[PDB]
């Protein structure tokens, strides 16, 4: 980014994140149907995607239960929103996985991103980064979790499931280089998955202790190594005041300025 | 006659206080016009001083009243006109109106109509005490408030009143500004704090208003004095209260119209004195340019400057007034350079080298100013901008006239008064924001900067030199004589102030609209001069009262009201609604043009880029423009700025949009024009943002009023949030802060630090002690939240607030204002909001705040509880609210419904002697009843009957009753009633129903066991109350009075939710475990409200579901409609005061001509209201409306009274009911309210329970009430409610019955909710438990642990602890989870039993009583209370300390304290024989205390703390019997 010029634009652009919030389309395509199928609560989505940015990658982490009686479908009942930067090909999270109390109840799901631009495909950034997610954490199963594609089409949000496939974790667990051509990359290594919107009930955020989320206007003060707290709360957006602290930050001034026009005129309280 | 739509375009007067509504103006005597090339100059000689009448002398400080010659030190003698009006000033309370020249010294001519109300108040051994009047002086300027604030404490100090300046922000200083008195304001703010109501606790205590400076009546801000006064008259007239009103005008025709505006009797209290009454005669010059050119006329005003100025070069003073901020000293300069271009001539203003003190100003030398360039020659320049007290420096050198020129604005005329020779005025002309452009600058500023030539000390007399433009000349003399017209600006205005007057609710319709018209200056000019008003005078006497102008006015201020949505009038009825908008409108002072602006382009979904730019569509910005020049500079501010503009490109919106980014950022401008205008938009800024604040909360958009409260904060405080919270604290050097801001540590971070490890982060450790200081000292607070589900629609939150914040009166002041929010699972809807105000005294208090909030069907993971600082940026804190592990309650099945049956007649019983006492009262049994019947009467088995109160259950219960009669000649039978109040209520009827008719015996249960005791068994039917069927029946193995009852009646058992509902609880359910070993059956029938649980209460005392009549609020024998009035307004006392006004409307409205109850929140509450109703009673022109009979009846009733106000009340049909009323009184009252002699009765809240005369209309005002020990107000329990509510019941005779609850903002919903729907009720025995497991061990009924979870399983709470576990804070549903917790409940109960030494738990298992226990048990006392004696009493203690140990009994905190009983107990305390150790005042223990010694020492008391003291005393032996055992 241009770092003044270009926080502006994009700025101005995601006050009408909202208006994607009631167009979005879902991938619909070939069910495996020995697989788990996910129900993502509509309102947890709209927030997401009100929260984010049309350049910077946002992601959020999936937690869920399934319904009683009824094993083979995972509702995600929660997202929970972590120190993290993002690029506009991929998003840099912490090491440390979500601990917390409201979260003991679920299992993880895997995790939600924003994609500026829409490819049929899960990109190696990805299929690497949960490979690499899933090496260190047994509590993530290969099976279970997946990886929600949640991409800005015009005027319009759209969004896929994915599924590494073994071929897939071993190749990403693998994966060093993180350009957008790694060798030995292959269509083999994921899979769609079946995914639903629903109206029936409401999901809720998790959200960091003692900050919040956005840590792209600061890269310096995030860490792989980083730990963090939750609560329950709700996401502040991307360019909220707070993600900022530099900008307003900026003031340069003399006191005196306010000697000049020093007619106080008031008259009111 | 239908009205007519006029344009009120037309209709106003453009360039306001310009006017000039003479088109003719007069020479003064020795007058000359000299004109010159460019310019007219025109000449006036000073005036002649009228000749002394025949024996008219000057008033020394002596010869005038003893008492306000006090103050007046330093001035030894009166001013001639102040000597000529000071009789009519401390003698009469007439109205006054002077007109006198500027300099004749007005002030005190006011300050004497101060000191005699100040006198008027006054004591021998004290003097001036001050809580009975307040004083209010209206100043037309804001310099001139702060300086009369200054000079007016220093004078009137000797009396020790304190007056202060208002410019509170309404809320944090009302409190304080409530113990101030002669209190100084502008017009305006008077006005917004009207509009609020700020002023309606201040009002009736105030017997004086000052208009200073009226004349401000022709200003363009005109319209607001016409506003105050106008108000103030019109509402003297309804509350028959006068007030003084002082005008004081500079000298101008239209004398006698400012008059009658003031209601001034022309005779005796009209004062008129001419230009001739100046201290220092003034000499006018006047010079008029025609130069149309510019260029060249700022050449040629430059010249005549100069040679006017060389004029008084000698030895004289001259002093310019130049409109601009930097041409101050561009004015200097210009003199002097000239004066060096003279060739050293003008030079030398000075006797000689060094004479006259060119030292003087030589060796002043150094300044923060330019002066430094000036000050070594003759010149400097005064003004606020460049120096704080430099401006002082110069003002000393002034008036030591050690410098003869003075180049300086219009602030220095207005601020501190130095007078000089000779003054001159540069231009006339000033820039106004407001209006876009340039304009010609007011009356009163020249009038103030013109009155200020020549010394009233060192001068002869004094000239003036007006420098203006020829065209504006015959302007200027219309004013410094008197020529000009005052006339009204109000048309302009009148769509904006009739609004606000309908907001306060004193006009409902169109002809109240009239009536307030028919008060304004704006009416009387319109008599006056119609033809300049635009009233032809042929139709002036086709209509000379102006009814059908007045009418045709206004009604187009009503359609403009309409249009924009601030009010809806449907022509028809010709009455107005007020709408939130239109509140929000009034309240900020904010046009109706700009608030539907608002109202089109406000959305939920608004960024902080959009919301700037909808504050700049403002229409009060209409006239604001872009100007070339400037455009080069906007475009840079353009790119400097954090929010883009950029959806616009450069237009107005653009410029107001940058400016606010530019005063919130702090950048200074290069351009004037853009400086003046940022400050017009940054001053205006803060009342719209925050009517756009409180607009978008009351819609609950929660995002958005973030975003907006946030923008107020960052307007007040001028900056960003970005910024350290620690600037918010001025106290704080600059560098350190950028320093701070340097090294990003997040905020909050710093509390974890200590004062060595601050330091230590920004490397300056000599910062580090102070810097911690501010870090506690910035307001947070910390909380807590319990939740509990009470239906699956609704959750009840307990929110604890904890102070974390160290408080400072120098920095919080005396109080800190926070918003409570709780907002869903998106942060995207506010779910509910408060408004939360912590006090002075309470910081570290933690308080405690209840409200309930919704739930909806897809239930969300969490809710949030925000709490935010008003005033602090950067100052909050959230608690998420976690449903994770929520359990909701079972939905509840739908109440029986209720068949159509034939109404059952009273010839349905076959017995005769029953039908007697019933069919000459009703000739049927309502639906209810006749639905009951069969089950109840002609069946032997238990029934549970809800139906809401009103429906007519205690003959459902006397069905039963009368069954058991058939069955048994000797048939015994017991009833329950929760409140002793209702339970005599039935004793007296049940016993002329039974006893007298029947000739069964009745009783009804006391306080003594024994007495009660014998009344049972020879009674067949037996009254009384949970407790009193408590302690006995306890003991009942051995009572077999207790066991041989045939019949078991609960009346109210929905009460059991309530407090001292444990016990209701323990006696039913008890009742059924002796039904259960006396091996004969024991008929229950339970009463209840609507329930909606129903089926719990049911199944545990034992119903089949066949026998139970559950019915909805609907059913009712006389339907109900219910009202509920929301009022914004927290502040208890504001609140209460202003449903005043809508009680008497409801009346109107709802219930003309039938008997009306009003419930009100304090025992002295009833009779202000009573009060109050008849004094807008009169408003109506409609007297007495609520007496029903001639005054010659009610005197045989009103010889009875005592209470000398009651008399005067119930004369006019209304009286009023409370705990102090003698029963004879009460009984009168009741009497004539039911026999239809008056039409309305005011009572007590703790009335309602006891109350035997019902009504048609019932309206229950501010659903609050005061509680002394923790200092908060409470909500009325909602059973409570209730009652108040079926109080409106008149099945005999009305189709119909009403009521309106007036209650506060947060509180509406909450009854929206509820009163509708049937209830659902809980158990509380799981809290108060020890006492029944001590007592009933003791009876041996539990003698091990199991028989105590065995006893459990016989109760409510049983029942209920598996339908909401959530409630009981029981975590599953399950089997093992009911038994589990029941298992930890007996086991911490017996624990804590045995730890109190009242039971012996033996091998884990068995457990018995000991000697504790039984005392316990035996007296009935609560068994903390004789643990606390356990502990207490010893060997060496004597009565004095038994006073005390006696005191701190549990069953002494049921005493309650009241408003302000803090003074009242220590009062009395001072004066009791044994004192205490630093007690505290709203503790009850020490109130009972000290009210037993006052008892022992036979102090009579009030009547009020003498219920109490009896009260106290009515347990007091038995807990003294304890103390002997």
């Amino acid at each position: 980014f241009s770092s003044k010029t270009e926080w502006r634009v994009r700025a101005i652009s995601a006050a009408n994140l909202h208006l994607r919030t009631n167009h979005i389309y879902v991938s619909s395509d070939d069910i495996k149907e020995t697989g788990y199928t996910y129900i993502l609560p509509k309102n947890v989505l709209k927030k997401f995607i009100c929260i984010s940015d049309l350049r910077a990658q946002i992601a959020g982490y999936l937690y869920g239960v399934s319904p009683p009686d009824n094993p083979q479908v995972k509702e995600i009942r929660c997202i929970v929103m972590v120190p993290q930067w993002g690029t506009h090909q991929t998003v840099h999270l912490p090491g440390q996985l979500p601990q917390h109390e409201y979260l003991k109840e679920m299992e993880p799901l895997g995790w939600i991103h924003t994609q500026p631009n829409e490819s049929p495909q899960l990109s190696p950034q990805d299929v690497t980064t949960h490979a690499k997610i899933m090496a260190d954490n047994p509590s993530w199963d290969g099976e279970k979790t997946i990886i929600i594609t949640c991409s800005f089409t015009p005027g319009s949000c759209t969004l896929t499931a994915y599924k590494l496939t073994p071929s897939g974790y071993e190749w990403g667990r693998q994966n060093t280089d993180k350009g957008n051509n790694p060798k030995g990359y292959l269509p083999s290594h994921y899979e769609r998955v079946q995914m639903l919107l629903s109206d029936r009930f409401l999901g809720f955020f998790m959200v960091p202790a003692q900050s919040s989320w956005n840590y792209n206007f600061m890269g310096v003060r995030h860490d792989p190594n980083m730990k963090y707290e939750l609560q329950l709360a709700n996401p502040k957006e991307f360019y909220h005041e707070v993600h900022r602290p530099s900008h307003f930050l900026n003031f340069a001034l003399l006191q005196e300025g306010e000697v000049y026009s020093a007619d106080r005129e008031d008259l009111y309280a | 006659a239908p009205r007519q739509v006029l344009d009120l375009e037309d209709l106003v007067f453009t360039q306001g206080s310009h006017f000039m509504a003479n088109k003719r103006c007069q020479l003064p005597d020795g007058s000359f016009r000299r004109q010159r090339k460019g310019y007219e100059e025109v000449h006036v000689p000073a005036l002649k001083p009228k000749p002394f009448g025949s024996e008219e002398q000057l008033l020394p400080v002596e010869k005038l009243p003893k008492y306000a010659q006090a103050g007046f030190e330093g001035f030894k003698t009166l001013n001639r006109i102040q000597s000529k009006l000071y009789r009519a000033a401390l003698e009469t309370d007439e109205n006054l109106l002077l007109c006198a020249p500027t300099g004749a010294g007005k002030t005190n001519v006011a300050l004497m109509c101060m000191l005699r109300e100040i006198g008027k108040h006054i004591n021998m051994d004290g003097t001036i005490n001050v809580d009975d009047f307040k004083i209010i002086y209206i100043a037309p300027m804001r310099s001139l408030v702060q300086e009369m604030v200054g000079s007016f404490g220093k004078r009137l100090a000797t009396y020790g009143i304190t007056v202060a300046e208002l410019t509170g922000d309404h809320q944090l200083c009302k409190e304080e500004i409530s113990a101030t008195q002669i209190i100084v304001c502008t017009p305006e703010k008077w006005d917004i704090i009207t509009r609020k109501g700020g002023e309606r606790t201040y009002t009736q205590l105030v017997r004086l208003i000052i208009l200073d400076e009226i004349h401000l009546l022709h200003d363009d801000r005109g319209p607001v004095l016409e506003a105050l006064v106008a108000r103030a008259i019109r509402n003297i007239e309804m509350t028959q209260e006068d007030v003084r009103l002082i005008g004081l005008s500079a000298t101008l025709p239209n004398y006698e119209d400012v008059a009658t505006f003031l209601r001034v009797d022309p005779a005796k209290g009209l004062f008129y004195f001419d230009n001739s009454f100046r201290p220092v005669p003034l000499e006018q010059t006047y010079v008029g340019i025609t130069e149309k050119k510019a260029i060249k006329r700022f050449q040629i005003m430059n010249e005549i400057v100069y040679e006017k100025i060389m004029e008084h070069a000698g030895k004289n003073q001259v002093l310019v007034f130049v409109h601009s901020r930097k041409e101050t000293g561009k004015t200097a300069r210009a003199i002097r350079d000239m004066c060096l271009e003279k060739d050293t001539l003008g030079l030398f203003l000075r006797e000689g080298s060094a004479s006259t003190e060119v030292l003087r100003t030589e060796a002043e030398q150094c300044k923060n100013l330019e002066l430094k360039d000036l000050l070594p020659y003759g010149f400097a320049i005064h003004h606020a901008g460049m120096t704080r007290v430099d401006r002082t420096l110069v003002e000393d050198l002034f008036a030591d006239k050690h410098i003869q020129v003075l180049v300086s604005t219009a602030t220095l005329a207005w601020g501190v008064n130095l007078p000089a020779h000779t003054v001159i005025i540069k231009g006339t002309q000033v820039y106004s924001p407001e209006k876009g452009r340039w304009t010609e600058l007011g009356a009163l500023d020249i009038l103030q900067m013109l009155g200020r030539a020549g010394r009233p000390q060192y001068d002869t007399k004094g000239e003036g030199i007006l420098i203006t433009s020829h065209g504006e000349l015959q302007y200027y003399l219309s004013l410094l004589n008197q020529q000009l017209p005052i006339e009204s600006q109000m048309v302009s205005k009148l769509p904006d102030m009739l609004n606000a007057e309908i907001v306060l609710g004193n006009v409902q319709n169109a002809k109240d609209a009239v009536n307030w018209l028919g008060y304004a200056y704006l009416y009387i000019r319109m008599l006056r001069s119609p033809t300049l008003y635009g009233i032809s005078h042929d139709d002036l006497k086709g209509d000379p009262l102006l009814d059908q102008r007045r009418l045709d006015l206004v009604h187009t201020a009503a359609l403009m009201l309409d249009k924009n949505n601030l009010v809806k009038y449907d022509k028809k009825t010709g009455n107005f609604q007020v709408t939130e908008l239109g509140r929000i409108a009034s309240h900020y002072y904010i046009t109706n043009d700009t608030v539907q602006t608002y109202n089109q382009l406000l959305k939920p979904t608004l960024s902080e880029i959009e919301l700037f730019r909808v504050f700049s569509l403002s229409s009060e910005f209409k006239n604001i423009t872009v100007r070339e020049e400037e455009k080069l500079e906007l475009q840079k501010l353009l790119e400097r700025v954090p929010i883009p503009v950029k959806e616009s490109i450069e237009e107005p919106s653009a410029k107001i949009n940058v400016l606010l980014q530019a005063f919130i950022s702090q950048l200074k401008l290069e351009g004037f024009a853009l400086m003046a205008d940022m400050v017009y938009v940054t001053q205006s800024a803060g009342r719209l943002m925050r009517a756009i604040f409180e607009i978008v909360l009351n819609r609950g958009w929660a995002q958005l009023t973030d975003k907006t409260l946030n923008l107020c904060k960052m307007i007040d405080k001028r900056m960003w949030q970005s910024m350290c919270p620690l600037r918010q604290f001025r106290k704080l050097p600059e560098e350190v802060v950028k320093k701070i801001e340097k090294k990003n540590f997040p905020f909050e971070r710093l509390y974890d630090l200590n004062h060595n490890e601050i330091g230590e982060l920004i490397r300056m450790p000599k910062m580090g002690k102070t810097i911690h200081k501010y870090v506690h000292l910035f307001p947070k607070l910390e909380l807590s939240v319990h939740l509990q589900p009470i239906t699956r629609s609704t959750l009840k939150v307990e929110l604890t607030i904890t102070p974390d914040f160290q408080w400072d009166e120098k920095v919080h002041g005396s109080s800190e204002a926070f918003w409570i929010l709780v907002e869903d699972v998106d942060s995207e809807v506010i779910l509910h909001h408060e408004y939360f105000l912590l006090k002075a005294k309470y910081a570290q208090d933690e308080h405690l705040i209840t409200f309930f909030v919704p739930v909806f069907e897809p239930l969300p993971p969490q809710y949030f509880i925000r709490v935010v600082s008003d005033r602090w940026l950067s100052c909050e804190t959230q608690l998420p609210v976690s449903f994770r592990h929520l359990i909701l309650p079972e939905k509840y099945p739908p109440p029986t419904e209720l068949l159509d049956l034939q109404p059952l007649p009273v010839s349905a019983l076959r017995n005769s002697a029953f039908e007697s006492l019933y069919q000459d009262k009703f000739p049927f049994f309502n639906p209810i009843q006749t639905q009951v019947f069969n089950t109840v009467y002609n069946s032997d088995d238990n029934v549970f009957v809800g139906a809401p109160t009103g429906s007519g259950k205690t003959i459902c219960a006397e069905f039963a009753i009368l069954r058991m009669l058939l069955q048994s000649s000797e048939g015994r039978c017991v009833y329950i009633t929760p409140m002793e109040a209702l339970a005599e209520q039935v004793y007296m009827d049940w016993y002329e129903k039974f006893q007298d008719r029947l000739n069964k015996k009745v009783v009804l249960l006391t306080g003594e066991t024994s007495t009660d005791l014998k009344l049972l068994g020879k009674g067949n039917i037996i009254i009384s109350t949970p407790e009193k069927w408590d302690i006995l029946s306890r003991r009942w193995k051995q009572r077999k009075n207790v066991q041989n009852i045939n019949l078991f009646v609960v009346d109210e058992v929905h009460l059991i939710g309530g407090e001292n509902g444990p016990v209701l609880e323990v006696i039913c359910s008890r009742m059924r475990y002796i039904s259960s070993q006396i091996e004969r059956p024991i008929r229950i029938v339970a009463l209840s409200s609507s329930l909606s649980n129903a089926k719990d209460v049911a199944h545990w005392l034992g119903c089949s579901a066949t026998s139970t009549f559950n019915f909805h609020p609907n059913v009712r024998p006389v339907p109900l409609e219910l009202h509920i009035q929301g009022f914004n307004i927290s502040h208890t006392q504001t609140r209460l005061l202003s449903m005043a006004k809508p009680v008497y409307h409801a009346i109107t409205k709802h219930s003309p001509k039938k008997p009306v109850i009003v419930f009100v929140p304090s025992r002295k509450q009833t009779r202000l209201t009573a009060i109050d109703i008849l004094t807008t009673c009169a408003a109506d022109i409609q007297r007495q409306r609520f007496l029903h009979c001639t005054e010659k009846d009610l005197i045989p009733y009103l010889e009875k009274l005592s209470d000398s106000t009651l008399k005067e009340t119930l004369l006019n049909g209304v009286g009023y009911l409370h705990e102090g009323l003698s029963p004879m009184e009460r009984r009168l009252v009741e009497q004539l309210f039911s026999s239809g002699a008056i039409q309305v009765v005011v009572a007590s809240r703790s009335l309602c329970w006891g109350m035997n005369v019902a009504a048609h209309l019932v309206i229950i005002m501010d659903t609050q009430y005061y509680n002394g020990k923790i200092h908060a107000y409470v909500d009325y329990p909602i059973y409570d409610v209730l009652q108040m509510v079926g109080h409106a019941n008149r099945p005999l005779q009305d189709d119909e019955g009403r009521c309106v609850i007036m209650c506060q903002g947060s509180k509406k919903d909450f009854f929206k909710k509820f009163l509708y729907e049937p209830l659902p009720v809980e158990s509380h025995l799981d809290h108060c438990m020890h006492d029944h497991f001590n007592a009933e061990i003791v009876t041996k009924t539990i003698e091990n642990k199991q028989d105590a979870v065995d006893y459990l399983t016989w109760t409510f709470l049983y029942r209920r602890m598996t339908q909401n576990p959530n409630y009981y804070n029981l975590q599953g549903i399950s089997h093992r989870h009911l038994s589990d917790h029941l298992s930890e409940l007996v086991e911490q109960t017996l624990s804590d039993l045995e730890q109190s030494k009242c039971i012996s738990i033996e091998d884990e298992m068995d457990v018995a009583p000991l000697n504790l226990g039984m005392i316990a048990a035996y007296y009935y006392i609560n068994y903390t209370t004789i643990e606390l004696f356990s502990m207490s009493l010893n060997a060496k203690t004597k009565v004095r300390g038994l006073i005390e140990i006696i005191s701190n009994a549990a069953e002494y905190e049921n005493i309650p304290i009241r408003h302000h009983e803090d003074n009242l107990l220590r009062q009395l305390a001072q004066k009791v024989p044994h004192k205490l150790n630093n007690p505290k005042f709203n503790d009850p223990h020490v109130k009972t205390n000290l009210l037993l010694q006052a008892h022992l020492s036979r102090m009579q008391l009030s009547a009020e703390l003498q219920s109490d003291t009896e009260e106290i005393l009515s347990k007091a032996i038995r807990l003294i019997q304890a103390c002997v055992d």
